[PDB]
RNA sequence: GGUUAAGCGACUAAGCGUACACGGUGGAUGCCCUGGCAGUCAGAGGCGAUGAAGGACGUGCUAAUCUGCGAUAAGCGUCGG
RNA sequence: CCCGGCGAGGGGAGUGAAAAAGAACCUGAAACCGUGUACGUACAAGCAGUGGGAGCACGCUUAGGCGUGUGACUGCGUACC
RNA sequence: GUAACGGGGCUAAACCAUGCACCGAAGCUGCGGCAGCGACGCUUAUGCGUUGUUGGGUAGGGGAGCGUUCUGUAAGCCUGCGAAGGUGUGCUGUGAGGCAUGCUGGAGGUAUCAGAAGUGCGAAUGCUGACAUAAGUAACGAUAAAGCGGGUGAAAAGCCCGCUCGCCGGAAGACCAAGGGUUCCUGUCCAACGUUAAUCGGGGCAGGGUGAGUCGACCCCUAAGGCGAGGCCGAAAGGCGU
RNA sequence: GACGACGUUGAUAGGCCGGGUGUGUAAGCGCAGCGAUGCGUUGAGCUAACCGGUACUAAUGAACCGUGAGGCUUAACCUU
């Protein structure tokens, strides 16, 4: 059985949050809950989030048990960009794109 | 100044191989307390090494 | 089976490449028409000091905009359907 | 009903022929960016292909020595308008 | 930078004469297939048995075809027992192509023979939209400067309160005109906006707030100048002026 | 980044104690003078990175990574 959490149109890069995605792949729920407190990145709060909400879900709706359970899979896919636009000098106009990301957190009894 | 090719997107993974970041490899365990902190750093609860330092 | 010597020799992937499977981003393609374009056969070819064309502000059980209307203000009288 | 800041965003339940039709909504192509698996790659020099070709993985096969992916080593080879 | 045989290296693997072998091209021969033009069999609505010979190609001339949208044939034919479109696989023709079928999709498609064209894109420093690269690099706007305690909150270097420190003071203080038009006060919220966070804001939403016989406008009077009944002048429009 | 020293069985850094060096007679009090000042206590007070010492403060018990006798062939040797 497996248990699915996403958290879509996050305020930061793809590539941010990926840094801390590959830190907890593979490991169990107990030792990447761990891991994540003690980093000092904004999207080490934002990926937390995610996987506490996907124990939650194995509990309530598939009945498992928080001892066997480890993150399976865990990606990250962009999502839609925001245009902006900054003045600059002589006249100069410039484009700013801020970018946003989809956090998807897998968690099975395996 | 400015570039003259297009660099490839293997040139631009090649470049990243070092941007890994490193975990904590372990922390410590209060004596008393119990709690689990980082090593020479106070505790959540205020305790360090089973003293109950100011937990204000 | 043991020691020494000489010759030969797989298992590593920080990252990267090709193929396949499953996704994200993006809005092409197909299908659709209360909108347009070009004509035929009939109309009518003017409105205004009895205050025009075009506008401002008001008007509801009503905060805003559109439509209608004008302090008798999403309406009043009369004759027909 | 549950996680979350009486959030944002998600997982169940329910409606429906269909929710991978959930309002950022018919169909959902390409550039571009990711996760998983097989093979190759850290003493080798250049339009990156072409001719020859070992090994490995996999599907077949009345072992029929064939099919598919990968490509150590080697001959030739300086894009298009 | 050896740099005046392509390199090793050679006393023949150098030079002259004579002879016999072998290597060597898309040239010639052998085997299989396609097409153009000739003469012959008077074959034949023409394909062959034959039969010789030919087939590099820019500017350019001649000949023959594929596919796309629309009209007739069609009140026909295929289709919810799954159409167009999208994505794979197998087969097939000399080529542009064609046929069958798995998955996705959920309502239209069209043989044959004829007819008509907005009929085929890689380039024009082409036009519109979407997304890359440099790169998580430069920068975050006067070098007047900050430190600590408490409060609120999911979260406080930036918000509120308190004690110190620093800066302007013919202003970086106070009151107006011009211009702007609710930015003013109170409650509440944090997506977007603020070059960071934000409980805060000139941001979002709702309510409240501007009281004159004496201040200003209107009003009476005129300057520069404008308009101007009659009038004078000018093809028309119109110009000057009491 | 790297490199060197040390972590209680301890002089690694700060503080503290003594000394050195630099500056040049502190403050308070007393005396002389109408006063500005001068003189005594006094070469006084203060003193950064330096020298010789000292566990007063901080350098915690653990945890983590790295394994378990190390291929085939031939010759000489153990057994010249």
């Amino acid at each position: 059985m497996e248990t699915i959490a996403k958290h879509r149109h996050a305020r930061s890069s793809a590539q941010k949050v990926r840094l801390v995605a590959d830190l907890i792949r593979g490991k169990k729920v107990s030792q990447a809950l761990d891991i994540l407190t003690y980093t000092n990145k904004k999207a080490a709060v934002l990926v937390k989030k995610v996987l506490e909400s996907a124990i939650a879900n194995a509990e309530h709706n598939d009945g498992a048990d928080i001892d066997d359970l480890k993150v399976t899979k865990i990606f990250v896919d962009e999502g839609p960009s925001m245009k902006r636009i900054m003045p600059r000098a002589k006249g100069r106009a410039d484009r700013i794109l801020k970018r946003t990301s989809h956090i998807t957190v897998v968690v099975s009894d395996r | 100044a400015v570039q003259q090719n297009k660099p490839t997107r293997s040139k631009r993974g090649m470049r990243r191989s070092h941007d890994a970041l490193t975990a904590v490899t372990s922390l410590s365990v209060d004596k008393t307390s119990g709690e689990k902190h980082l090593r020479h750093h106070i505790t959540a609860d205020g305790y360090y090494r089973g003293r109950k330092v100011i937990a204000k």
